[PDB]
């Protein structure tokens, strides 16, 4: 792709999102979301290979039929309103078909069955566009729309988005689809805090977006795809491993680290509403995610996977590869924890 | 800037007249005197009713008939 | 279907067993149901036949665990004259486990689910009782 | 309500069920979502001159436009699917299972 | 880094640069063939920059101080036991010819960024292009398994994808008695250890698997020992060439960029040589590779990236 | 430390303790209070600005 | 010498030492000058002088 | 008969819809969202989109759905299909003939059942198309929405050239 | 739930009622730990471009203390507006609505009854 047309294009994936995140109309916030997946399909095909067009043909079906039903929540908004904005919604079938619509945007479950394969079928780079920068637009829009957002649907997609991306993550080898299920699973933990305090959701959505970019860029640091690529790579950059296994097990959720911080302050908030059972069914779930991130850890940093004689050779060059803010991004994702309280910052 | 000039006009007359019409498109208008002229007439066109104002006793502007002196005019409009 | 457990807790447990079996099973038969249209739909059978097979066995299946779990409560509730106590829905759940072993003609899938159905029917009678919210309201 | 939506809405669900029950054409799917979008236009433009709301008259328009290019899009992926397999069948695309 | 998107848009076009001398001419030939001086006779005609043909310490001539390194850090197989021992125990079979089709892909990267970079065509002896001649040549002979075929095939399969091919492929036709002959002229007492069989087979797998498939991607230029000694035939042949295949022609200055952009990232062109198929040939176990690991960082001007060794006398290091 | 400097010390930190819990009660019977009722500066959910409205001579007079 | 290629990080690049040490100057003295502003600021509002 | 014409034209736009949503094959599913095309633009004219109702017509038919026949034609060259059909058809006779013996429906709304003129204005807007009036603001009002919309083309012009080309 | 609180104003970082407030001093022990991340940071920086990472770059670690410095002060301001605001609208919506907040009567434990529990 021309450089320039790769500026233009990705430049445009950011207008159509700032234009669902700025917007008073709905049909602002529906055009922002046709413009973003115009603009992401060459994205997703930046390679071209058969891979990418099944990909990119399933995505574009599973968002367009989000967009379609998004559009017809809108449209019975404004029969039992005479308006357009973007406030609560004034009708119950309106506000459920919106809440599917978003939650088939963000690839919640049981809409969950396109972001393994779509993630699997792109590159790195646009696989961390996809589940973390494509995420912004829809919990945007459920931030709005909180005061119609039935609490059942809600948090039956929650916890079947948690349950769903637990299990799924456990039988991967490919590093994609581990991060697609964990996607799934840190959806679903935004979504149950949403319509108790959608600053935690915000929170949540940040540090997920901050450890998966930590994830992404690690990976494509290393150009590993599979679990036993990125075993071969203590043998070739030994620091990458500690990275990976500080990142992984924060994304677990262990304290002292970052990714504890957003189910502490989730539990934190549902417990407050009387909710008990819940984040102690989710947080046990959570331990789904950890056993697979810890599989990664043992193959990766923890043991000693043979290696190739020909890594002899790659041991002469050095990684010109520009890892763009991954001591920053491995850091925050880590250390970030006795700073806590600046979550306030969200409000 | 005068050799590229010929240089397009003989190859590609279709594109030079092209571009001429669409930047004379462009940049006429802000040099025009009658330009104004249009704002005028689309603002004298009346399609909605002259709803009248309640005589409050203070409007020395506001006539009381079509046909009195105060108002606004079209005489530029008769004239030009 | 949430008028089908609205119907199921509306009548006092040792009271009226035909019921309250009726309303388990009804209630055992939309989950088999639900089970059976995401079963036939992400797997798909190798025939109409097939599919209606298995349609009928996870119905048939999940609509008698709820009758003999329904079943074994309220008899439980009334040979020992407490109906607000979770020892009849721990008994009702392992007996709607018994039944799912029975349906997959094993014993071990018969104890552990025994065992968990038991724990899980027991934790939905005290939650009954103290109130407990699965999906609470927002309230601060 | 009035009689007509009820009938603009059966059309956007039987075409919303024609797009989620898919036989084997990707061209099939791609006519079932731009009859899902007539419908959407029919029923925002009966509203929209029912309550004679002036400024959303072109919502319906614009709804057409990007929707058009949306399913040009399609177009495209259909086309670059139909360059790999010879046929648009949606079971030749099932690479990602694994 | 010198080059990349932004040198691109800032006006870096490679076909500014690309003139009618730009050519990428790859010399085949048999064990003996005296290609190695035609090559350079080539590299002295057309003005062309000339590679040695990339043995075991291609690698180890790219970076550090250029000096070869010891056998356990680059290679850790043997040519010579090659000779000696083809159907050793240890694999030292297909292990050297695994690390000679990763250095002849360093060397393709290098060559390609030469061409890219300054508009200066290259004379190579023997790219990854015929590098499967061996390969194949010891399978015949029962040197290597049918894993290390199949582990071979795919690391060509993933790798020489990404790159374009020669524009000449130049062939020189020497017999296999006249290969022997030039052999037992060298004096070299390993390799007057090749069988006959083994040279056949390598003259068998150019002849009919690498010249018809480079026939259509390229033009070959095909020479028998006394008409490739003038040198002159040879550049006369080459100047007169009406290049009308392969994916030379249909190079822009963006798909010619993105190649520029792979060739200069070293560690991405040798990515998949190091593929997880733990073939025993070429698996090294993790207390080997660790301790071989350790023992290369301790190794001058290695332990740090290139300009950041105070050993080896970089200064200015905590301005760096 | 002497055994009045702990004594002292340790009543500082109870008082600051206390006061933080009793804070945080506070807090959330107001959350409560407020998202019950809407009557305070927690829990306004947008409705339209009225200044949107346009209040001229309409084509119509009955509206 | 030491290496066979000259190396990209063997010389100091100045003008990016420059503009880092630049920078880094200037952002001291922008978060000191807004500090001061700001306990100035809240002594003014506060009367606290 | 003649005051229920919007809701005779409704019924054969769902007809319509069944006929090309079972999905016979996608030239004559394209046949059929042709003819629906043309009696839901027949359903824009009867409530007084004029314009709009011809943007059906020059745009989603004769713009769009030419493409798509385009690409159907060079692309191609039952018992699901029939089923589905008297299915959906049996469906929407259902509602007709519940919302005409009742005058009254609820599938998930509330519907009347009376002819769908009686929820019109009684007045007239003198000397405009108050349709076209509001199309024409798009350029005094909606002007953000004439640079989303030329910047989605322009992108949409753009990506088609990106994914199609292989390179 | 403040988020209507912060709508008549929108996308104000630290708004002007923000000034009444003490800043952060520089000796921010929440400063300093953000300074020290910047420091981890530029070891990490000279850890995977395998430079010597307590020497090389001193430029480089210098500016990325700096910057999380930087930014971290400004959010220190935000997160104790913040939480100022929202003990301001706590105070003030106590002193509006007494009903909802009566005063109890603290009993002392002479009066006070508890049951006793012996541990035997
Ligand atoms: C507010 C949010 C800010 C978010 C981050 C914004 C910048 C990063 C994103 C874009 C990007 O990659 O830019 C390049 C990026 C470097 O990213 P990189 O390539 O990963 O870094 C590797 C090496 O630093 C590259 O080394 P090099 O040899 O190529 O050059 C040395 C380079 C040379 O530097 C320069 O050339 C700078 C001088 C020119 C600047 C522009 C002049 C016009 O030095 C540095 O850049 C030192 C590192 C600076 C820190 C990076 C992270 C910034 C702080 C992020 C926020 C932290 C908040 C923590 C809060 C914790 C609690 C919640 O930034 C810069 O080059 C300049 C940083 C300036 C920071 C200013 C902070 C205050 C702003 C107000
Ligand atoms: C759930 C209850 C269990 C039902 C599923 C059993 C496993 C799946 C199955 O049927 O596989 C057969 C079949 C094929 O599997 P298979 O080839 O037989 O694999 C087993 C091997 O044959 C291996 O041979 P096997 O069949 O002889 O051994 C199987 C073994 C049976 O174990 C044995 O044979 C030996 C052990 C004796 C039984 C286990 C005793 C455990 C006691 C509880 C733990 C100690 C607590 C102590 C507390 C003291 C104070 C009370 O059972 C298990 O491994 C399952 C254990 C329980 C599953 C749920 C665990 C969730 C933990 C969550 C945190 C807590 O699976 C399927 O076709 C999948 C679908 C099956 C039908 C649907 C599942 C029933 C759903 C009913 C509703 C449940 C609602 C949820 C309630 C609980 C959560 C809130
Ligand atoms: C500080 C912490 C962060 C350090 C990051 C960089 C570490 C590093 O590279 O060290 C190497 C460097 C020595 O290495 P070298 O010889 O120069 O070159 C590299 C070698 O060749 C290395 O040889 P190699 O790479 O060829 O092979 C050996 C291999 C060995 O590796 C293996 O074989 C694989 C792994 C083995 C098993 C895994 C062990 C556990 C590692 C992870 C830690 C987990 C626990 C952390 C907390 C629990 C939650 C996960 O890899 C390494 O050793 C690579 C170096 C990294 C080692 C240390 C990693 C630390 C980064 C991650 C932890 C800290 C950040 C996250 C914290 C999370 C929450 C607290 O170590 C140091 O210089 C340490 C720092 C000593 C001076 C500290 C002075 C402090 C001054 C503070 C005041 C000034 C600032 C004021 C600010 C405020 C202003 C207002
Ligand atoms: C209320 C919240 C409002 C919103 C707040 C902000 C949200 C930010 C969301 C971050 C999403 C970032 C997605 C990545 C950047 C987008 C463009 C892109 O992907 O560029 C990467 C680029 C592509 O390289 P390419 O050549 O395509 O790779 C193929 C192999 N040669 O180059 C590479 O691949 C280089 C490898 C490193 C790239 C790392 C990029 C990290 C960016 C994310 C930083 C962390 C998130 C921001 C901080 C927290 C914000 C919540
Ligand atoms: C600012 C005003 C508004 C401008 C935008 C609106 C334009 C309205 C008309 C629509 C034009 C859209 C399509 C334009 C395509 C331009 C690119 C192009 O055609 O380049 C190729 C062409 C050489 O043609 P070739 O590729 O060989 O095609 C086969 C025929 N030989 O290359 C050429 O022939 C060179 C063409 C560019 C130079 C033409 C110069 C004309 C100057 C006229 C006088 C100045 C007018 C004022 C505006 C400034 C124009 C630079
Ligand atoms: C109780 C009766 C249930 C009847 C519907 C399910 C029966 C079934 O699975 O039918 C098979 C059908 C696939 O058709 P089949 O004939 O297998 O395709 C090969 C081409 N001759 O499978 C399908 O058409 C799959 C979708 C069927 C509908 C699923 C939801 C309703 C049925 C389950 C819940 C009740
Ligand atoms: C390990 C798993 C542990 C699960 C613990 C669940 C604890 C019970 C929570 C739900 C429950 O039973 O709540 C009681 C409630 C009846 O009480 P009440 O609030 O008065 O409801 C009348 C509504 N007007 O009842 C209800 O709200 C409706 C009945 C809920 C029953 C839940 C289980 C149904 C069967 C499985 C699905
Ligand atoms: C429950 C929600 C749907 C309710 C209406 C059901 C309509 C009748 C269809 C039932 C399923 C019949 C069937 O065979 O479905 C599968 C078929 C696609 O499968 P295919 O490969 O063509 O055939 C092999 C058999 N699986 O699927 C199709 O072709 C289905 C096309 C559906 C189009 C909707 C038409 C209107 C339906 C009534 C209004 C809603
Ligand atoms: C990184 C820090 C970069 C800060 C740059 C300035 C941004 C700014 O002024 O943002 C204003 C915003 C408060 O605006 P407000 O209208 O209250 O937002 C409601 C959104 N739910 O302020 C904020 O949202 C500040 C908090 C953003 C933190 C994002 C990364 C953590
Ligand atoms: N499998 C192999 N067997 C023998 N020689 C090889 C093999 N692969 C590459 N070569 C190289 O080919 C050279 C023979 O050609 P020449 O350079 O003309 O002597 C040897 O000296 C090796 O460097």
């Amino acid at each position: 792709m021309n450089p320039i047309i790769l500026i233009i294009i990705l430049m445009t994936v950011m207008l159509g999102t700032i234009i669902v995140m700025i917007s008073t109309h709905w049909l602002l916030i529906w055009i922002g979301f046709e413009m973003n997946m115009l603009a992401i399909i060459p994205i997703m095909m930046k390679k071209h290979n058969p891979r990418a067009t099944e990909a990119s043909t399933k995505y574009f079906l599973t968002q367009s039929t989000a967009s379609m039903l998004l559009m017809m929540a809108i449209i019975i908004n404004l029969m039992f309103s005479g308006q357009w904005t973007v406030m609560k919604l004034f009708n119950p079938m309106a506000s459920m078909l919106m809440t599917m619509a978003l939650a088939m945007k963000l690839g919640m479950a049981p809409f969950h069955f396109w972001v393994p394969e779509v993630t699997q079928g792109i590159p790195l780079s646009s696989g961390l566009i996809l589940l973390t920068w494509q995420k912004l637009a829809p919990m945007s829009v459920l931030y709005q729309i909180l005061p119609s957002i039935n609490l059942d649907l809600i948090l039956t997609l929650s916890i079947l988005s948690i349950t769903i991306g637990g299990w799924g993550g456990l039988n991967q080898t490919q590093l994609r689809k581990i991060m697609a299920y964990s996607s799934i699973a840190h959806m679903g933990w935004m979504t149950a805090v949403l319509l108790y305090n959608p600053t935690m959701t915000l929170l949540n959505l940040i540090i997920y977006i901050i450890m998966t970019s930590t994830m992404f860029t690690l990976f494509m640091a290393n150009s590993t795809t599979t679990t036993l690529s990125l075993s071969h790579t203590w043998n070739k950059a030994p620091i990458m491993t500690i990275l990976v296994l500080i990142t992984l097990l924060s994304m677990g959720g262990l304290p002292p680290l970052s990714g504890f911080m957003p189910k502490w302050m989730i539990i934190q908030e549902m417990t407050k509403n009387d909710s008990i059972i819940l984040p102690t069914l989710m947080a046990i779930t959570a331990l789904l995610n950890l056993y697979f991130y810890m599989r990664l850890t043992y193959s990766t940093a923890l043991t000693m996977f043979p290696s190739t004689n020909n890594m002899k050779m790659k041991w002469q060059f050095p990684t010109t590869k520009r890892m763009t803010l991954l001591p920053t991004m491995t850091v925050l994702s880590t250390m970030l924890l006795p700073l806590t309280p600046i979550l306030s910052i969200l409000e | 800037v005068a050799a590229f000039l010929k240089n397009v006009w003989a190859k590609e007359p279709v594109l030079v007249a092209s571009f001429a019409i669409a930047g004379l498109a462009v940049i006429l208008p802000t040099l025009s005197p009658y330009t104004k002229y249009s704002l005028m007439i689309n603002r004298a066109t009346p399609y909605n009713y002259p709803v009248p104002l309640r005589d409050d006793g203070n409007m020395p502007d506001v006539p009381s008939h079509p046909q009195d002196p105060q108002g606004p005019s079209l005489e530029w409009l008769k004239r030009l | 279907a949430k008028t089908l457990l609205h119907q199921y807790w509306d009548i006092p447990e040792g009271t009226e067993c035909h019921r309250k079996t009726y309303a388990a099973t009804s209630i055992g038969g939309a989950s088999g149901l639900v089970v059976s249209a995401y079963s036939v739909a992400l797997k798909t059978p190798t025939s109409f036949l097939e599919g209606v097979a298995r349609t009928g066995r996870y119905t048939f299946t999940a609509a008698a665990i709820g009758a003999i779990f329904g079943l074994t409560s309220c008899i439980s509730a009334q040979v020992r004259e407490k109906p607000d106590d979770p020892l009849n829905y721990l008994i009702g759940g392992c007996a709607g486990g018994l039944t799912l072993g029975a349906r997959t003609r094993s014993y071990g899938i018969g104890a552990a689910a025994c065992a968990y159905m038991g724990l899980t029917a027991a934790l939905v009678k005290m939650g009954q009782l103290e109130g407990w919210k699965v999906f609470a309201e927002p309230k601060v | 309500m009035s009689l007509v939506y009820m009938n603009i809405m059966m059309a956007f669900t039987v075409s919303l069920t024609g797009l989620l029950m898919y036989r084997s054409h990707l061209m099939s799917s791609l006519l079932c979502l731009e009859g899902m979008m007539l419908s959407l236009f029919i029923l925002a433009t009966l509203m929209i001159l029912n309550s004679h709301f002036t400024l959303a008259s072109m919502m319906p328009i614009i709804l057409l436009v990007f929707a058009a290019c949306e399913a040009a899009l399609g177009l495209s992926l259909l086309v670059m699917v139909s360059n790999t397999y010879g046929t648009d069948y949606v079971q030749n695309l099932n690479l990602l299972q694994c | 880094l010198q080059y990349g998107p932004l040198a691109y848009i800032l006006g870096e076009k490679t076909t500014k640069k690309m003139t009618e001398n730009s050519k990428l001419i790859t010399v085949d030939g048999n064990i003996c063939s005296g290609k190695s001086k035609l090559a350079k006779e080539v590299a002295e005609k057309l003005g062309l920059k000339h590679f040695p043909e990339a043995g075991i310490h291609y690698a180890d001539s790219t970076t550090g101080d250029g000096k070869p390194l010891p056998v356990r850090f680059s290679g850790n197989c043997s040519l010579e036991k090659f000779y000696d021992d083809p159907k050793s125990n240890d694999g030292n079979s297909y292990r050297l010819q695994a690390w000679l089709y990763a250095s002849r892909l360093l060397q393709y990267a290098d060559a390609l960024e030469h061409l890219l970079s300054t508009g200066q065509g290259v004379v190579l002896e023997r790219s990854i292009y015929s590098d499967f001649v061996f390969l194949e040549a010891m399978y015949r002979q029962g040197f290597i398994r049918k894993q290390c075929v199949d582990h071979y095939n795919q690391v060509k399969k993933v790798t020489v994808c990404e790159y374009l091919p020669p524009h000449v492929v130049i062939y020189v036709d020497v017999p296999v008695s006249e290969v022997q002959s030039r052999i037992q002229k060298k004096g070299n007492p390993h390799e007057m250890k090749i069988t006959s069989a083994y040279l056949q087979d390598i003259e068998n797998v150019y002849k009919g698997t690498f010249l018809p498939e480079m026939s259509e991607k390229c033009e070959v230029l095909q020479y028998s020992a006394w008409e490739a000694e003038d040198a002159e035939k040879v550049v006369e042949d080459i100047q007169y060439l009406k290049y009308d295949k392969g994916p030379w022609l249909d190079q822009d200055d963006r798909k010619l960029h993105n190649l520029r952009m792979l060739v200069q990232d070293k560690l991405e062109v040798l990515n998949y040589t190091s593929i997880p198929v733990f073939l025993p040939e070429v698996t090294i176990g993790a207390h080997q590779s660790d301790r071989v690991f350790q023992e290369f960082t301790e190794l001058p001007g290695r332990k740090y990236r290139a300009g950041y060794n105070e050993d080896v006398g970089d200064k200015w290091i905590w301005l760096k | 430390d002497a055994p009045e400097k702990n004594y002292e010390r340790t009543m500082a930190i109870l008082q600051i303790e206390s006061e933080k819990a009793e804070l945080r009660l506070k807090e959330l019977e107001v959350r409560r209070l407020m998202r019950a009722k809407g009557d305070g500066p927690w829990f306004q959910y947008p409705t339209i600005d009225k200044a949107l409205i346009d209040h001229s001579p309409k084509a119509t007079p009955d509206n | 010498k030491f290496y066979i290629q000259e190396p990209p990080h063997g010389s100091p690049n100045w003008l990016k030492v420059g503009l880092t040490l630049g920078t880094s100057a200037f952002l001291w003295i922008y978060l000191i000058k807004q500090h001061n502003e700001d306990v100035l600021e809240y002594k003014r509002r506060n009367g606290l002088e | 008969m003649m005051t229920y014409i919007v809701f005779i034209l409704s019924i054969i736009f769902v007809m319509g819809f069944v006929g090309f949503s079972s999905k016979p094959s996608p030239i004559y599913g394209g046949l059929g969202l042709i003819v629906s095309g043309g009696v839901g633009c027949g359903i824009v004219l009867n409530f007084g989109g004029s314009f709009l109702g011809l943007m059906v017509f020059l745009i989603y038919l004769g713009g769009m759905m030419v493409v798509f026949g385009y690409t159907t034609a060079m692309a191609t060259e039952n018992k699901v299909v029939l089923g589905t059909f008297i299915t959906g058809l049996l469906m929407e006779f259902l509602m007709v003939y519940y919302v005409l013996k009742d005058k009254e429906v609820e599938i998930v709304f509330k519907f009347n059942g009376m002819g769908d003129w009686v929820i019109y204005d009684t007045g007239d807007s003198g000397f405009f198309s108050e349709e076209a009036m509001g199309i024409a603001a798009l350029y005094s009002y909606g002007t953000w929405l004439v640079i989303v919309t030329g910047w989605s083309l322009l992108i949409g012009v753009v990506v088609i050239m990106e994914i199609t080309r292989g390179n | 739930m403040m988020t209507g609180r912060q709508a008549r104003a929108p996308l104000q970082f630290l708004p002007d009622e923000a000034r009444s407030l003490p800043p952060p001093k520089l000796t921010d022990p929440r400063l300093a730990y953000i300074g020290f991340l910047g420091y981890c940071s530029g070891l990490i920086d000279n850890a995977i471009r395998r430079r010597p990472v307590l020497s090389a770059g001193l430029h480089r670690q210098f500016l990325y203390i700096t910057s999380f410095v930087f930014v971290g002060y400004y959010l220190l301001k935000r997160q104790d507006y913040m939480y100022a605001v929202r003990d301001h609208d706590m105070f003030s919506y106590i002193k509006s609505h007494p009903e909802d907040f009566p005063e109890k009567d603290k009993k002392t434990y002479r009066e006070v009854f508890e049951e006793f529990h012996p541990v035997r």
